């Protein structure tokens, strides 16, 4: 719902296309796919495009044209979202999730994206569509730079993450641990082996 | 006896089985899913047969 | 997002709900694809499509 | 009370003893007295035998199903299983549960742990292979297998176990990483009693 | 409410002027007035003074006999306590904080720091109940020796907060994964930087 993992978007091109990656909770994965949410200063929130699972058929406000496609590899278990035939009309601020509810003003919906057509306007980091959710156990903020904060409070012993840096800290009596992950591994394709225990 | 199975089924003016069970069947436990669009992956919550 | 579409908890249901606190088991839930049914609709909705 | 972890068991004969090792939340481990509770029809969550909190009186069911020791000691107590005598019919899935606890299969407060009162079979194999009993921590799988083939439903920053491997890991951008160890100190119900401060 | 980080007090004589050090809590560093309270383990935490912001604006209760000096600074905050003209009915454990607030042991601001007035020697007199000799020594662990001693009495996986380091521990899964050590950075009361942050 919250803590969408979005990637892509950046400045592109009228015409052509731009594909985002998106993974996200079983409340938003599941349905329908994942289309697009959009807003800017000039433009209302407002719900672009959908799907009714994979087809040849998609659909699209006409508040917001575009033959857009939605669609689901094997590969790898995420959903891809594509945009075709940009406009500049397009720059706004995308969160790639399901086509049901939508992000309250009140909440923030995982990180988002910034696509900008024809300009540059977006894809600008710090900045929202790229400030946004991810997850934590106790706390987290999105760097170093930001978790000085504590350090400017009596506030002390904090299960600390850097959800946005992939980071481990605690922040203990006068001081933070900066502790060792180890190395990376990446995520598989599906299969079902699972119920095998 | 009534199977009751959910997945993608087709019907059409020139069904491949749909002749009158003269010369034909007269039993058959089993859905037509011979033809299908495929790529599909037929799962279910329940079925009899 | 799910109590108001589709199964609740009524009162004429013939079964039980049983939840309990463990953090066993995470995942798997997002396999769903061959389940879905309809937000908006003209045609109607009728529970679990 | 969920969250049972059973040890013990294993392929034994009739007669002699067998021990059964446990650890659990406050509310059963910390008990001065836990008994057996056990499935399997026949002698179906059954508590036949149990033995005072100080002085050696053993009671037992008019059933006489053996007359088990519950092994404390009232000086930094957790508490041991003991079964002496071991009948046929004391082969079942047992569980280390408080004396007036009653797991049972349906929801399963840990997996158990598989006592043979004869050769062959046992918890999977010799009892000494696979099988957890349940989490801890904010969230947990089971096997590598669990984790590794449908594990990409999870979000960016999810702290999840794998205690059938013992891992301590962290969700980040596309893959995991390893906490692994910094200090490695016993198993609990080491040694309980001579820490008595 | 929780932590407060009290020093500073000792032996004076009648008279003179007193200080404390305090890394003062934004329970009481961003409040109206911060001034002391006091108490004795014959008597209940009691007001003492308070202060109006900006002038020369003090008020001191009748439960101390001093003439308690509060300044503050309004721009680079700091608060200036300054005990004054101590009379031996003074004698007290003392905290910083305005009249009102919400003291508990539960919302402990740790040991405070006890302040004598010719007195000619240290302790806590005055008395009518108990604080023991404190010690240490708990399930929920204040020192190494528990770390060692009492990972044995609890669950296999738990998070272990150790409040005289401020620091996570974490018994797993047959073993212990200890965390890392890392920067000692000292907590103050606040500093101007969170804006730019």
């Amino acid at each position: 719902q919250v803590q969408l993992v979005e990637s892509g978007g950046g400045l592109v091109q009228a015409g052509g296309s731009l594909r985002l990656s998106c993974a996200a909770s079983g409340i938003i994965f599941g349905r329908n796919a994942m289309g697009w949410y959009r807003q800017a200063p000039g433009k209302e929130r407002e719900l672009v495009a959908g799907i009714t699972r994979r087809g040849s058929i998609t659909y699209y406000a006409d508040s917001v044209k575009g033959r857009f496609t939605i669609s689901r590899d094997n590969a790898k278990n995420t959903v891809y979202l594509q945009m075709n035939s940009l406009k500049p009309e397009d720059t706004a601020v995308y969160y790639c999730a399901a086509d049901p509810a939508s992000p309250a003003p009140g909440d923030y919906w995982g990180q988002g994206t910034q696509v900008t057509v024809s300009s540059g306007a977006g894809g600008s980091g710090g900045s929202s569509g790229s400030d946004g959710a991810s997850g934590s156990r106790v706390t987290a903020f999105s760097n170093m730079d930001d978790m000085l904060q504590k350090a400017h409070l009596v506030i002390e012993g904090t299960f600390i993450y850097l959800r946005d840096s992939t980071e481990f800290f605690i922040r203990v009596r006068d001081g933070w641990k900066k502790l060792q992950l180890g190395e990376l591994i990446p995520i598989p394709a599906d299969s079902p082996p699972p119920p095998a225990l | 006896n009534v199977v009751i199975k959910v997945c993608e089924f087709q019907f059409c003016n020139d069904p491949f089985l749909g002749v009158y069970y003269h010369k034909n069947n007269k039993s058959w436990m089993e859905s037509e899913f011979r033809v299908y669009s495929s790529a599909n992956n037929c799962t279910f919550e329940y079925v009899s047969q | 997002k799910i109590a108001d579409y589709n199964y609740k908890l009524p009162d004429d249901f013939t079964g039980c709900v049983i939840a309990w606190n463990s953090n066993n088991l995470d995942s798997k839930v997002g396999g769903n694809y061959n389940y879905l049914y309809r937000l908006f609709r003209k045609s109607n909705l009728k529970p679990f499509e």
